[PDB]
Parts: C-alpha cells; structure tokens; sequence
C-alpha cells in the first residue's frame, strides 16, 4: 500500500488513514472518560488507575484547568495531552488579553482543534494522538460539553465518552437522554458514574475514579475530593 | 444481487453454524485432543523401546545353497498403530478445513488500509495451510507403507536369494513405527499450535479492521 | 512493516513505536533509583566501571540541575548531559524572569514538553534518556519527578530506572520511606543498589550517591565520602 | 544505482547526471563555429519551417553584447534563460569597470553559472552546450565551447549538438590556415561542414558573422544561397 | 562467493559499517579519471608537470589549464574535475590576496594548502550556508611553492587532508608512477633532474608518445617566481630526453 | 472458556521444563557419547577390505543366500536409535519454540526474528535428519535390487561392484552421519542456549505509561 | 535483514540501539593508534604517525588548542579539525572574556554538546573521530577522551585507534607508578605502551612517533621527528 | 537452564577439539592436500591423451548374420582412478562438514548491531554448504557410474545385435575418466577456495561483534 | 598459524595466473581458429541427410545381423568429444582463477565484486551448456540402440526404422550447433574477460587511503 505511514497522503478512496490510527492511539491507553451535561451543571469523570504504589497518586491526573471556569479532560498519550493542554491555557490566556473577557469554551476547543488540523495537514509533525473534553459555563447558553480529536472536528454534545467503552458508554447515555426527565447536579454527577461503572463492570472505589464539575451556582472549576466522590458512590449503592 | 428471503436464511445459518463449530472447536474439542493424544503417547504400544521387538516373523524359505510361499501377513502392530492414528490425522485435516473457511469468512471488505488485522489473519491462515499440507503427507506416508511393504514382501518371495529384501521389509516395519509416533507427536503439537495462535491472534482475527 | 522507521507515524493499531524502542534505550544501562522520605530525597547510581583506567569520579550519573535540584539518569550519556543543560538553562530563565528558585513540578513538566517535543517531528529522533529530578524546598517540601523519554512526567515515592528496575522497585517497596529520615535512607538506597547489581554480568560497580533535603538546606550534594563508605559498609554486610 | 543525484558519486567516481545532461545537448540541433583571421562565423541547422510558423520567433544565434554572441545545442528556454543571464552580466561588467567584456570572461561566467547548478541537488543542470565568439580588445579571434558539466574550452573551429562527431571529422580533415584565409571562404567552409549534416542545404542553415569591429549580421537566406551555390558549383 | 550489497555508499553523512564513509572514498577513486600529475620537490625548487590530454586538433592547447598560479610564490597543478577545481583554485588565489592584505606578507605553502582544505571540508555541511556543494570535491591538488622553508611540495585530496611529499603523483597512473618516483628520486637531485625524470614517468605512463602541446611542466624556484616552460624550453628539455 | 487455555499452559510448562532438561543433560550427555562412537574403531577403518563382504553367486564359465553386510547393518544398527532420538528431541524443541511465538504485532519484532533464525536452522536440521532416514532404506533396497541383477545376469561384473561400492559408501555415509548427529546437537544446544532469553521471552512490555 | 534501522542516525532500533552512532564509533579503530597518560606534575600524549608512501610525510596526530590544552586524533582529519577549530575559539574566546585559561573539563563538556547535536537531528553525520585530549588547569593534570558518540571520559591512561587494546592492557597492569613517575619516565611508558600497538615487524622511529608534553610548567609542546630523539633513546627494545 | 559440572566439561572438551581441528585442517590439512591433489594431477593415470586407450575389451559374442557370455571385467583403469578419487571426495564433505560447525560455533548471540561480521559469517557459511552440495553430486555420479555401464554391458549382452550398446559402454567408461579427472581438480579447487575466503575474512569470522567499545550507556 | 600454508596457496594461485593470461593469449584465439576450420569443412557441413542415412540391415516381415553404428556420425562425435572436454577444463580453470582473486568482503566499494560476480555467472552458463552437451552424446548412443532394438523386436513397426533415421539426423546437426557452440564458448569469453580484465584482477582497486 504505503497510502498510510504519512499523513499528507491521500488513500485512492481519500480517507487519510493516519489521523484514524491516532484515534485508535487514543485507546490505546485503557482508560475511559465520560461527560454529560445538566440543566445547571456539567461534569467530567475518568478512570484514575496508579500502576505501581510508590507513584505519587496525586501528581497523576488526567483533569486539568484550562483557566478558573473551564476544565478539561484528555484521553490519550499522557505527553500529548499534557502538551495539548498547555496550548489550551496559552490559548486561552491570549484570548483574555486581546479582547478582554473570558474565552467560550466553544471558541476555545475551536482554536484548538484547528490547530489540531494545521498538524492532519502538514507533513513533517504528527497529530496529537489525545483527545479532549472541555467543560464550562457561558452565561447566554448555560453549560456547555465539547469534545475535540486528532482529525481537527470539534462538535458540541449533551453528553459523550472517550476511551476504550466509548461506543458501549455512548450507547448507555443516548438510553438515558431519551428518557429525558431532567438532570440536576446529584443526578448528572450519579448518570456520569453509574455509566462509566456499568460500561468498565468496575464497582468503582473513591481512590479509583477522579470526577470534576462545574456549576451555574459555582462557575469555577473544581476537581471533587476522595470525600465527596465517596458521598456520591455511597448514594449509589444504596439506592 | 437481489437477495431471496429463502437465500438470506441459507446464507445465515451456514455462517452461523461455522462460527459456533469454529468456537467449539477451539474451546472444547481441541483440548479434549490434546489430552486424548497425551495419553495415546503415554500407551505402552507406541513408546515400545527396542524396535527389533516389533521385527514381524517372514516365513519364506532360505534356498538351499547350490519350494513355495505360504501365506505372508502384514505386522500387527504398525496395524494396530495405524488403526489408532489414522482417525486423528483425518480429523486433523477436517478441522483445519474448518479453521480455514472460519477465517476467510472473517477476512473484510478489501480496502486500501488498516490491512494489518488482514495481514495477521492471512498469516494465521498460511500456518493453517502447513499444517494441512503437513497432515496431508502423514496420510501419504500411510498409504506408502502398505505398498511399500508389500513391494518389499513379494520381492523378497520371488528372489528368496537375497536376504536384503527381507531385511528391506523388517526396516519398513521399525520406519514406519517411528514415523506414526512421530505422527501422534506432531499432531498434537499442531493442535496446540493452531490454539496458541488462534487464541493469541483472536481478537485481529475476528475484528481485523478496527472495530 | 514500514510503521516502525518514524516518530511522525502510527502503527495501524495506534501505537508509536519509535517511542518504545526509545524507552527500551535505558533499560541497557545500569540501575539508578531515588527515594524520597519526609526530610528530603536522596538519589542513588550504580555506575560500573568499564576499566580501570577510567579516573573514579567521572562518567557522572548525578548532575546538579539547580542549587536546589538534582538530577539522575539513566540512557544514552550525551542526550543525558544535554537533558541537564536544558534542564539548568530553564531554571536559570525562571530564575532570571520570576525571581525565584524553579519549582521541580514546573522543572519537570517543561523539560517534559521539550522531550515531548522530540517524539511529534520526524526530523528528530526521541530522547534516549530517562531521568529523574528531585529536590527540596521548605514551602514544596520534598520532591521526586521522573520523566521517560516520551515526556510523560509523574511524581513517585520512590522510583528506579534502568536494567534492574523491577527488582528494584520491589525492593523500595518494601521500605515505608514516608516515616524514614535521610540518614537512614542513603543506607538503603546502598543496600537496594548492591542487591539488584549483578556480579556475573557486570564486573563491579562504584556506587555514586546524592541527596537533598533540610540537612543541607535545601542543596543538592554529593555525599561526604565518610558516609558513604558507611552505607557501602552497611550494604556489603546486609548482602551476607 | 548511483545515476539518480547530481551530488551522489559512483563508484569509479562518476556523476552520472551532469553525463545524461550532456547527452542531452547531442539531441539538439548542430552548430557549427569557426575562427577566421578577421572572421568568426557561427553556423547552425534549422529544424524545419512546417508551413505555419514564423521563424523570426526562433533564432539558435543571439548577441549577448555588441563584440560578443553565442549559438546553443540543447534545451532551447535553458538557452534563453542562460542568454539573458549573460547579456544582463555584460552589461552589468561594462558598468563595473567601464570596459566592454571579453569573451573569456562571458563564458567563464557562463560555465559558472552552469556549474553552480550542478553542485547543488534540487537543481538540475542547464541541458545546453554553447559556441561563444567575439573579438577581443587586440582583435584576435576568439572561439569558446561550453558544456553543462561547466568546463570551457577554447577550439580554433567546433561543433556541437547532433551529427557534432561527424561534421568534427570533416572539419579537423579540411580546416587549414588557407581556408581561414578569405572571409568567404571561412563561411563556405562553415556551410559545407553543415551541409555534411543537414538534409537540405540552403533552407535549413542558419548562419552569422561576426568582423573585426562591426555588430553581428545575420546573413540573407539570398546570401546563403548564393553561397551554397558557389559552394555546390566547384564540385 | 560474492556479497555486493553495498546500500551505504548512496548519500554522504552516512558512515557504512566499519565507518568507513564510502562517498569520499569515492570521490578519492574519481581523480584516477583524471590526467596524471607528478611533482618534485628539490632543494633548487619545486617542478610541476602533467599531460594535457588532448581529445582533438582543433582544441585550442593553451585553454587546458591544468597547472596554474596561486601567486609567484605558490602554483598549483590538478587532477580531477576541471570545474571544481577552478574553484578550489579560486579560493587559494582569494585567500593568498587575503593575507597580503592583512599581513602585508606571503602565505606559506602549507597554510594555502589548509585554506583550501577547509573549503574541500565542508562538504559534511556543517555549516549552515547554501553555497556549499553537498558532493566532495572531486579534484586532488599538488601545491608547490618556495616559502620561509624553502622548496615545499604539499598534496590535497578530495577528503580535505594534505600532508607535505617530496614527490608524489596524482591521477590515472599514480599507481606504479609513484613506484617509478621511489626508485628515482633522490633528495639530492637538481631541479634539472627531477625534471627528466618526471617526464621519463610521465612518458612511460602517457598512452600517445610525449610532445611538447601534450604536457604542460613548471617549475617555481627560490630566486624566480612561478614559471610555465614555453613551448621552445619544452622542445629543448623532451628534446634531450 | 479458559480450561482450554489451562490445559495447554500445563502442556507448554511440560514442554519447557524438557527442554530445560534437555538442554542441560540430554544433548551434552548425547554429544559426548557420539564422539565416543565416531572415536570407536569400529566406524575409523583404515582399509576397507575388510568391510568388503563375499558374494555367493558364481561365474560363468539359483545363487545361494547372499546375505547382507554384517558389519554395515551392526553399525547401522547403533546408528538409527541415535537418528530417532535425534529427530525426536528436535521435534521436541520446535514445537517448544512455537509455542513461545507471541501475539502477532507490527512493532518490537525482534525476539520474533531471534525466533525465526533459530526456526530457520532446526528445519535445516530437520530436513538432514529425516534424509538419513531415508538413506539407510535406500541402501537396502538398492542393494536387495544390485544382488538380484547380478543373480540374474551373473555375466555382468559391474553389478559386482555396484553391490561393494553401495557397501562402503554405506559405511562411510554412517561415519558422517554421526558426525552430523553430533554436530547437530552441539549446534542446537550453542544456538538455544546464547539466545535463550529472547527465544523464553522475544517481547516483553513495551507500552510502559506512553498511552 | 535489519538493513533497517541502520540508515540514519534518527532512527531507533527494536533493541533501543543507534547503529550509526555505533557505525561512527567504529571509525576511530581505522586511525592508527594514540596513547595518553597523567603523572601528578605532568599530561603526555603519544601517538603513532601514518604515511600514504615513502615519499610523503607522516600525518599530524598531535594538535595544540590552547597553551594549557592540546589534542591527539584517531579517526577522520576532517572532524578532527574541525573541532580543534571550535576548540580553540572556545578557548581564545574564553582568554578574551575572563582573562584566564578555560577548564579542561569545561571545553570537553563544550566538545560533547556540540558533538552530541548531529546525532539526534536528520542531516549532518556523527564526528566520526575519536580525541585524547590533555592540559593542565588549576585543578592539576588531566587526560580526557571523547568518541564519536558525544560522551566523554576522565581517565588516568588511555589509547585509542586501531590494535589500541594491547596498549590499555599494558597501561592497566603499570598504571600504579605511573603517578609518581618524572616525565621521561612517563614519557617512556607511553612509548612502549604504543609500542605494543604496532606490527611485530614495525619498530618505534623518530619519524612515526610524536610526543605532547603539558605541565605546571610547561606548555603544550609536540616534540617533533628530531626532538623525539632524547625520549626514544632511553627505549630498550621488543620483548 | 541448569548445567552439571559434567555438561559443562563436555561441551568445552567439544569446543576445543572442534577449534583445534579447525586450525589444524586449515593451516596443516589444507596445503597437504593441495600438494598431494595437484601431484595426482600431474601423474599419468589422471593424464591421459587418448581416451580410445582407456576402451576395454568389451568379450561379447557378435550375432552371424542370418555362445554365453563370459565374465565381463569393469574397466581397471576407471576403476584405479575411482579407488584413488573417492576418499577425497569423502574427506572434502568431511572437511565442509567441520568448517560448518566451527563457523556456526563461532556467530556470536544474535542482536540488532554489529551485524557485519554476522552476514560474512552465513555468506561464508552458504558458500561451504554450496560446495558441501557440489562433492555430494560428485559421489552421486560416482554410484551413477558404477549402475550406469553395468545396465548398459548388460543390454549389449541381451541384445548382442545392436553394437551402439557396445558403444555406449565405451562412451560411458571414456566420459567417466573425464568427469573424474574433472572432480579432482574441482577438489583441489574447493580446497583452495576455502582457504582464499576463511583466510581473508578471518578476522570477521573469528571476532564478529569485534573488540569492545566504550559505553555509550 | 601458517604463513607457509598462505604461500602454498599463494603459489597455485600464481600458477593459476600465469596459466590463464597464457590461455587467454593463445589457446583460446587458436581454438576458435581451429574450431571454425572444423565447422568449414564438408564432413560438419552436408547438403542432404539421405548421405547421412546409415544402412539398417533389419529384414521386413513378408534375430537380425549386427547393425552397426553411424559411421560418419561416430567419426564426426569422435572428433568433438576432445573440444567439450577442453573447453570445460579451460572454463573450469579461469573460473578457478576469477574465485580466487575476489577479494576480502567489504560493507561498500564491491563494483569490483560485482563485475567478477557477472563474469563468473557468463561462466556458470557456459559450464552448464557444456556439461549438457557431454550428457547428450550418451543420450544419442541409448537412444539410437533402443530404437534399434525396438525395431528388431517388431519388424512390422516401420516408425522405429524411421525412428533410428531421425536420431541420426538430429544428432548430425546437434554436433554441428555443438562446434558452433565450442567456438562461441571460447570467443566470448575471451571477449569477456578480455574486456573487463582490469576489474576483474584488481576489484578493490589501490586503497588510496589517508582519510584516516
């Protein structure tokens, strides 16, 4: 063939076969992120899983803060990501300084997925093999999710998984949207766990999982402690 | 094509079928064989230590130096050996046809790339196809060793003069017990080949392209 | 298979494998841990000597990124070295620009995106050097950062790097360096180095050891030689 | 092997493309040029009319200066591009050191501009070989060859291009100091040399001199029939 | 048994196994194309000859110029490619103009030698600049000239390195020429000595018979400057051959 | 099902403790005793007179028993046990060797390769081996077939002769035979065990904390 | 096959293993051989001179940096000039600035990085050239070596370039006195160690031989065909 | 693994005995052999001009036109030749066979540099096994000879009209003596060549991965 | 060990080269001179097969005397089978000789090689050609006393009369290719070697060194 191994490259049915094998990259990894959005809320949960014990659990994260009032979420090469998330707060910071108010979230993961693209349409660079979920607040429209990938599409969402169960964790989420009734903070941050619980057959413990939110009462991002994730879990149990 | 109601159900239950025989095969039968054979080599009969033992009795007159042939049978044994073998090396064969179209049946759509689940399923299926072609001359061996020794037998019978022939036939004898051993031997190390490549490759094998 | 030659490409099952080969470089070299315990972090080499020709303090492993930093290697030499001059050129910027001594966090996440750098352009091979970093600062506290050649940056407890990395980690593992004080650890780091060393293969080693914590003030030195021979003493007597 | 860069040597050390780029000029029309005591004459082969084409457009033989001109066997737009490349550096040399050029130094200049495209890949050679004449400032004639590969040589009467090998034979048989001896007759030498490679005579030569101290001419196509048919009459 | 794979010896900056850089090795084997050069060098001065090589009548013999002036002091005699070396010639005659500005004084054989050298060694490309030629230069040099220490011969190769010989010869029959300079060759020799002899070698290595337009010979002596024996001293001097 | 995958686990550590075995006893034991044998007098004769064998058949101016050569069918005797064992052990190794293959991957394919250049070298062996085998009946045969032709046509001479030379080309095949049993062993054991680490474990986990 | 792996230097092995850097190591076994070795009061470098013919001369093996550095070559002259060229501006650049003679230790850390520059990037190839480099400093004698591969080393002795393994063996079993030896002594281990290196055949000369002497007191000096002389003499003969 | 002290002394005594044989056969065998094969060469027996003087009488009785056979003799010249030609056929495979372990003892552990002196080492190899090939179609022809012209004697007999038969016997004896003489020098040849590759790659053959180097690790 | 073993290998090497330079100055260029005289003359060269018709003495039906041999076929084979035999033992001698000078294996600079490599494939074919030529005089001698026979056995059958004829013709101008082959063997490859002599003598060429 060799219609792969360079990105440039067109196949004969011109479907750039690179930037899909940077999305297998991204599971690769063998862990999952969900999000899903509420009515006055958004929050983000992945899998934390510590290989060794000596490792620090606190310096592993795959939540960071972009800036006070967005989070995000990478999934993916852990160099990348923390690479892509870097970007993200320059970009960000940037966009405060031109024109003098917070960068939108979706202006935010559009900058950084067309970056995404110049690196699909260049050469000699690779595409970021990670993906990212942004969650914030926007004053006019209320939450917001948005999910970039390696190809440079940005799209919005309700609420979306990335990781190795995507399609699975997708399937239990489009389920729960259709039966729509509502989703306040308790039941947005309950469907994000009981879906990545269900999808991996985990069970999860406080140590395992490591969830963060945003909230119209409390705009700022804030990762959740080991104490208030086993407050939700224990809620799910016992219900 | 247009697709007949009758056509599509045809089609369905032939796949259906395969891939419930291949999963059969591999988690339930092909075990069961391996141990079958474990203790058919563990059998006394076929790890008998001194080949001259198995040396069969050929009754045919020494000529007196310067009358006629009675009845001359085969050796029980290498019979009674090839009785046990011969079943396996066929169902060897069989079970590789399956394996085989089990994996062509799972070989995708061509396309330009993400062809290495297709690479590693072409490979899976070369191996099978050695296996075959190997099991294919175990059976050609076995039905050389009869004309062989009875080539050998009748030569000796027509020129009792020369003792080499009736050497020739004894020597056909022990070759052919250590050839059906070694046959019992290498079929279940190609059983155990054909598992520990379908299982180590399963998931390509089954998923080639990705999801 | 094609996929292999390149940084800039995949593997169809979504794997850069240029990376791997890289991250095997280190393990060819000889063992280097860091443990870190509530006074500071103490750091530990085992550097065989080729020959006996070679005069004993060189080819150093432990190199001072910062007054307060250190810094231990393992992989290729040169891009070591080079890892450390960058290492000392960030922190003399950060120094220089924001007035105070670098944090090893920052440290060790922008010599991580300069090695991530690396394994993205295809002009430039990846890093063969895995290292880590570790200081002391009274408000941070006792630190240890290793960085692999892919970029990827995480605090440990304690860490080892190198051929015999396994079996020393389970060695520190065995150890509850939280509760300990340096004095102590510079001890066990002997000892673990002088188990996972492996007389047949390799010949002898010189054991090369440094530490930061509040008994320097928050300075990364090489040890006094006393204690040394100390700890070397110990290590030789636990062996049995 | 080793015939696909310009920079990679062979073993035996050859550079094999700046070879193919010469053979490249042995496609080309003929040209032909010789050195008269008073006269330089430059002679080459027209292809053909084909009945729809204005020949102005295409002429082998151009002036780079007033004392100076050139005939090519090669890449035609090489041809043009290095032409006006060493008109341009006529003119800027006249500026520099108020003297008009010599024809060893244009075609120094010439050779090094086609040399400076060999060395480097990412370039190819120009695909030419070119006669320069003129008149120095003693007024000696002077004949110079150049070659893609950047070397130049001096030649008392040369060709280049197609059929080169052949007309070279008959031109080292027949030139002499008489034939160099009248004006007309180092242009009947020329002309018959052509004529010993082209298929018609008169139509398909163009030729051109150069005297001591006059602009080039470019001679009638009358002329050079005139010519031809003194030239075809002695036999 | 044959193994003639060879696959490193395409592109420079790639050392094959063993190290050996076949490019430039290469490059070395490529001045045996060239012309044969021999120098002498003597106490009364340092003589230069080579054979012109003529491929036809019509040539002009005085345009091949394959012994040159550096300066009085220093000339040169090529073999190899004409055109790279015009430009390593180039670069000698610049830098010799170079130190006379500076210093108001004349270089030395061998520093001449070393600034061409450094020029031939930069087709590694470690430099930045784009008017470098990435391929070596394909052209060996034979530097000689009367300096503070006297009659000194220095050989250049495509490789850059040069070492000062007492007699050496470059090109085609360098090979078994240089025999032919060990046995002949005497440290005592006269300049007119070394002059016959290193026409009998280029006679003998030469395939069409020695004549005065085939050869080109100089001689650079401690009293004169660089001198090119014209065509009667020629005929003089192949005469009493 | 992973009864399956226990039952051939179970085989493979059968198999990798024999060869553990084999490697330090068997093949240093077996290779000492066959330079032992081809060290023997018996196959080391200086004249080959000696091996020569009479023939009963008588000249022209019905033969008797012409028996075989006692001396080559003794030494063929020992030889073949040495032969099978051979062969069997070098089974035995190749199929340990496969079962080590690992997962099918487009990258860290070294190990794999050490895997193919060790498989390589036992098919070459293999392919010696099982030519001996056949040798030793084509000697046999082609001697059974030269008596008869000279017993038929006792005129001929040269059948004479063809029967001798089959003798000591024989025997001189046996001493070389053994050489290469020895060889062959020696050169196993030197391949398997300088490369042991990669043959037991070609991969490894590379994927550390990258993704 | 494994003819991959083995084109440029940018291009990791299975075995995490760069073979042109290794293919560049091997060029310095093509030069002939070098020996350095360190008193207390004194640094000597010793080597083994090369000619094309009878006729030429022999090579120049032996450079001086600096008064109180200089260096031996084995493997290409081109590299090997080159960097003495960046040695020496490193050097005068350093006299210039701080008005004191520049570290040892300090310019062969200059002398890693920039050698260590081409063997990570596309394009220009390793220094295929193997240096002994020794001065006196402040701190006292010292002998470095640097190989193709940009790392370097402090030693007491060392000797590289072709058959140099027989010199370290002698080197390694005389090391002890060399310590306390005067520097014709020392001078003298050199030359035998050297010695060793050479064909059977092949003797020690004043031609072939070239000393480097450089000391508390003493400049870097090479001492020439004729002004080996005095050291050679005291040589006794093969054994 | 775990080795006896009994294993490990028995795979030296082997290593010893192959590497001593193999200098001795190279630096001693060899150029005994070379002498002895080009003497044999240079005798008579292998020199002969006339190949009609090698035809022996061929005693079968010709049909009148419109007796038993007696005792036919192989030809004792060929025979001679073939006496003297066979054990060095056998001792060359021999030879091959030796140089083949002693190289194959020799490669070092596999690994992905220093691959060099490896590819001379199995290109060496593949060349020995070439003319290990070449000497046992040698021995091939040699039994071929021996069925060959006694199938072809025999159908003369049978079919004593047809004299081509006769014929073909004296072709196949005279076409014997010229492949034999061809064999012995092949052989002096092979030998030759061993030596020219095994000695000029000696170096690599003998030290692949070549003297240490210092640590780029 | 052995320098004395090095020199006897030496020494037929060096007889080796003396002896193909005389043989390429004067046995081949007289051989192909002899070899073209062999194919001028009338016995190679014959209008009509019908002469070449050997009498078959089998009676026709309404134990057969000796039948004899080609004759003129037999003389003319008789007179080839010394070239094949010649010619083979020259190739094999220059194909010794181009053996022995390859030079040591080295990574890069094997034109040299590759040069011996393409002359020593030429004589690889040559050798095969030849050594099928010698077989096929065997093969013309059992065919042609099968057919014989088969035609005594059944009179009746008049195609294995016909049979023995065609063999004889074939054979006729198989030996008249077989000369033309003999001679073109020889001139090419002298023209081979000839050619390509300094390549094939010195490969590495002189290792001019001093980049070292």
């Amino acid at each position: 063939a060799g219609f792969d191994r360079h990105i440039t490259i067109f196949s004969p049915e011109g479907r750039l076969y690179q930037v899909e094998y940077a999305f297998k990259a991204i599971n690769q990894g063998g862990l999952t992120s969900v999000a899903v959005r509420g009515k006055d809320c958004a929050v983000i949960v992945t899998q934390k899983k510590v290989p060794d014990k000596l490792l620090d659990s606190s310096t592993v994260t795959h939540l960071f803060k972009i800036t006070e009032n967005i989070g995000c979420v990478m999934t993916g090469m852990t160099a990348d990501s923390r690479s892509q998330v870097q970007r993200a707060r320059y970009e960000a910071a940037n966009w405060k300084y031109k024109y003098g108010y917070e960068i939108p979230v979706d202006m935010l993961c559009k900058r950084i997925a067309d970056i995404s693209q110049v690196y699909t349409q260049n050469a000699e660079m690779r595409p970021l093999g990670c993906c990212m979920i942004l969650i914030g607040i926007d004053e006019e429209q209320g939450p917001q999710v948005y999910k970039c990938d390696p190809a440079g599409y940005y799209c919005g969402f309700k609420a979306t998984a990335a990781g190795v169960k995507q399609t699975e964790s997708t399937s239990f989420l489009e389920k729960k949207v259709k039966k729509k009734f509502d989703w306040t903070f308790e039941q947005t941050v309950e469907t994000a766990i009981t879906c990545l619980s269900t999808v991996l057959s985990i069970d999860f413990k406080p140590s395992e999982i490591e969830v963060g939110v945003v909230t119209v009462e409390n705009p700022k991002f804030r990762i959740l402690t080991e104490a208030e994730i086993d407050a939700h879990l224990v809620a799910l149990a016992e219900r | 094509v247009r697709l007949s109601g009758e056509a599509r159900k045809q089609v369905e239950v032939f796949r259906q079928n395969l891939f419930q025989e291949a999963e059969e095969f591999l988690y339930r039968f092909l075990p069961q064989k391996i141990i079958y054979l474990n203790q058919l080599l563990q059998e006394d009969s076929l790890n008998v230590a001194d080949l001259t033992s198995l040396r069969a009795p050929l009754d045919i007159p020494i000529p007196d130096p310067p009358h006629k042939c009675g009845f001359l049978p085969g050796n029980e044994k290498v019979l009674s050996l090839l009785a046990l073998v011969k079943p396996e090396v066929w169902t060897l064969k069989e079970k590789c046809i399956l394996v085989i179209t089990w994996i062509q049946h799972l070989i995708p759509k061509i396309e330009d790339g993400n062809d290495f689940g297709v690479a590693i399923q072409e490979k899976v299926l070369e191996r099978v196809n050695a296996v075959k072609t190997k099991v294919e001359a175990f059976q050609t061996t076995i039905s050389k060793y009869f004309s062989e020794r009875g080539d050998a037998v009748a030569k000796a019978s027509k020129e009792t003069h020369v003792m080499d022939y009736r050497a020739l036939v004894h020597e056909r004898d022990e070759a052919a017990y250590g050839e059906l051993r070694a046959m019992v031997l290498d079929l279940r190390a190609f059983y155990a080949e054909l598992y520990h490549i379908i299982s180590s490759n399963l998931e390509k094998i089954v998923n080639p392209k990705g999801e | 298979t094609g996929y292999d030659l390149s940084a800039s490409t995949f593997s169809p099952d979504g794997r850069v494998f240029q990376v791997e080969y890289a991250m095997k470089a280190v393990e060819n070299s000889s063992t280097a841990i860091g443990i870190r315990c509530k006074d500071g972090v103490v750091f530990g080499v085992e550097k065989l000597v080729l020959s006996k020709l070679y005069e004993e303090g060189s080819n150093k492993r432990l190199f001072n990124v910062d007054r307060h930093v250190g810094m231990a290697v393992a992989g290729l030499l040169a891009d070591a070295r080079s890892l450390a001059d960058i290492a000392r050129e960030e922190a003399s910027n950060f120094r220089s620009n924001f007035g105070y001594n670098i944090p090893l966090k920052h440290l060790a996440d922008r010599v991580a995106m300069y090695v991530h750098a690396y394994t993205l352009y295809s002009a430039v091979r990846p890093f063969g050097c895995s290292f880590m970093l570790g200081s002391y600062s009274v408000n941070d506290g006792a630190q240890l950062y290793m960085i692999d050649p892919s970029g990827v940056s995480y605090g440990y407890w304690g860490c080892a790097i190198g051929k015999a990395r396994q079996a020393a980690k389970t060695e520190i593992e065995k150890l509850q360096m939280k509760e300990m004080t340096c004095r102590d650890i510079v001890k066990e780091v002997a000892k673990i180095i002088y188990i996972v060393h492996d007389e047949v293969k390799d010949k002898a080693f010189e054991l090369e050891l440094s530490w930061v914590g509040e008994l320097t003030n928050g300075r990364h030195e090489i040890v006094p030689k006393d204690i040394r021979e100390e700890a070397e003493k110990y290590a030789k007597e636990s062996l049995k | 092997s080793y015939d696909r860069a310009i920079t990679v040597f062979s073993p035996d050390g050859h550079l094999f493309q700046v070879e193919y780029a010469q053979e490249a000029v042995k496609k080309g029309s003929t040209a032909v040029g010789v050195r008269g005591r008073d006269i330089v004459v430059l002679g080459v082969e027209k292809k053909s009319v084909a009945k729809l084409q204005d020949e102005r457009t295409v002429r082998k033989i151009c002036a780079l200066d007033d004392n100076v001109c050139m005939a090519f066997a090669g890449l035609t737009a090489d041809a043009r591009i290095v032409i006006n490349r060493a008109r341009v550096e006529c003119q800027s040399h006249r500026l520099t050191v108020e003297d008009p050029v010599t024809v060893e130094y244009i075609t120094r200049y010439i050779a090094s501009l086609k040399q400076r495209y060999t060395q480097s890949n990412g370039r190819r050679p120009f695909g030419i070989s070119a006669l320069i004449v003129g008149f120095d400032f003693d007024g000696t004639p002077r004949l110079y060859q150049t070659d893609p590969s950047g070397t130049y040589h001096a030649w008392k009467a040369n060709a280049i291009g197609r059929g080169a090998k052949s007309v070279r034979e008959f031109l080292e048989k027949n030139y002499t100091d008489e034939a160099i001896e009248t004006d007309d007759l180092t242009i009947k030498l020329v002309i018959k040399a052509l004529l010993e490679v082209v298929q018609s005579g008169g139509k398909n030569i163009e030729l051109a001199v150069m005297r001591r101290d006059q602009s080039l001419k470019i001679l009638n196509p009358e002329e050079i029939e005139k010519y031809v048919a003194e030239i075809e009459k002695e036999k | 048994m044959f193994l003639t794979r060879s696959e490193y010896d395409r592109g420079v900056n790639t050392f094959s196994p063993e190290g050996r850089l076949f490019q430039v090795e290469y490059a070395i084997e490529a001045i045996k194309l060239g012309s044969t050069a021999i120098g002498i060098q003597t106490s009364e001065g340092v003589c230069l000859a080579v054979e012109k090589r003529i491929t036809s009548p019509l040539m002009e013999p005085s345009s091949i110029e394959k012994i040159v002036e550096i300066d009085a002091h220093i000339g040169c005699a090529m073999s190899g490619l004409i055109a790279d070396a015009k430009t390593l010639i180039d670069k000698a005659r610049v830098e010799t103009q170079n130190h006379w500005f500076t210093y108001n004084e004349t270089m030395t054989v061998e520093s001449v030698t070393q600034a061409v050298s450094n020029l031939a060694l930069q087709f590694g490309e470690e430099d930045a600049d784009p008017g470098a030629m990435s391929r070596p230069f394909g052209v060996a040099l034979l530097f000689g000239g009367v300096d503070e220490k006297g009659p000194q011969l220095f050989h250049m190769d495509p490789s850059g390195t040069f070492v000062q010989c007492d007699a050496r010869a470059i090109g085609s029959a360098s090979e078994g020429a240089q025999s032919s300079l060990q046995e002949v060759y005497h440290k005592s020799m006269t300049l007119k000595e070394a002059i016959k002899s290193s026409l009998i070698i280029l006679k003998q290595v030469m395939e069409e018979k020695l004549n005065a337009t085939n050869i080109e010979l100089a001689t650079v002596q401690p009293g004169q400057n660089f001198h090119m024996f014209t065509k009667e001293e020629l005929e003089e001097v192949i005469k009493d051959i | 099902q992973p009864e399956a995958q226990a039952k051939v686990d179970v085989f493979r550590e059968d198999l990798c403790t024999k060869t553990e075995n084999l490697l330090g006893s068997y093949f240093p034991k077996k290779i000492s005793e066959l330079d032992a044998f081809l060290k023997e007098p018996a196959l080391n004769e200086a004249n080959l007179s000696n091996l020569k064998a009479p023939l009963d058949i008588p000249v022209p101016d019905p033969c008797g028993p012409v028996n075989c050569n006692e001396k080559i069918v003794v030494l063929l005797q020992r030889l073949k046990p040495e032969i099978k064992d051979v062969i069997e052990q070098l089974n035995l190794v190749t199929t340990w060797l496969q079962l080590q293959i690992p997962r099918i991957e487009d990258g860290n394919n070294f190990g794999v390769a050490v895997q193919e250049k060790v498989f390589e070298l036992m098919t070459s062996l293999h392919t010696k081996l099982e030519g001996f085998h056949t040798q030793i009946s084509k000697y046999f045969s082609e001697r059974g077939d030269a008596v008869t032709k000279a017993a038929k046509q006792p005129h001929v001479g040269d059948y004479r002769q063809l029967v001798h030379e089959l003798d000591e080309a024989e025997y001189r095949d046996i001493r070389l035979m053994v050489m290469e049993i020895r060889n062959a062993y020696a050169v196993l054991y030197d391949i398997i065990l300088k490369n042991f680490e990669k043959l037991k474990k070609p991969r490894g986990e590379t994927k550390g904390m990258i993704y | 096959f494994r003819n991959q792996y083995d084109n440029d230097v940018t291009v990791w092995s299975p075995q995490g293993r760069i073979h042109q850097i290794e293919y560049a190591m091997e060029a310095v076994k093509q030069g002939s051989a070098t020996v350095g070795l360190k008193s207390k009061t004194h640094a000597v470098l010793v080597a083994l001179k090369r000619a094309q013919s009878e006729l030429a001369a022999h090579q120049k093996k032996i450079l001086h940096v600096d008064n109180h550095i200089g260096i031996s070559i084995a493997g290409l002259t081109a590299d090997a000039r080159l960097l003495c060229n960046f040695m020496r501006q490193e050097c005068l650049d350093s006299r210039f600035v701080f008005d004191r003679p520049l570290p040892v230790s300090r310019l062969v850390s200059l002398i890693g990085s920039k050698t260590q520059i081409p063997t990570q990037r596309y394009g220009r190839r390793p220094y295929g050239v193997g240096l002994l480099i020794a001065g006196y400093d402040d701190m006292g004698p010292h002998i470095f070596q640097t190989c193709p591969s940009a790392n370097y080393f402090d030693c007491r002795a060392m000797s590289i370039g072709a058959r140099s393994q027989s010199a370290r063996t002698y080197l390694e079993r005389h090391m002890s006195e060399f310590m306390e030896c005067n520097l014709n002594e020392l001078v003298k281990h050199g030359l035998r160690a050297l010695r060793e290196t050479l064909p059977a055949e092949q003797d020690l000369t004043t031609k072939n031989v070239s000393i480097g002497i450089v000391g508390k007191d003493l400049e870097f000096t090479i001492y020439d065909d004729d002004d080996v002389s005095p050291f050679l003499e005291g040589l006794e003969e093969r054994p």
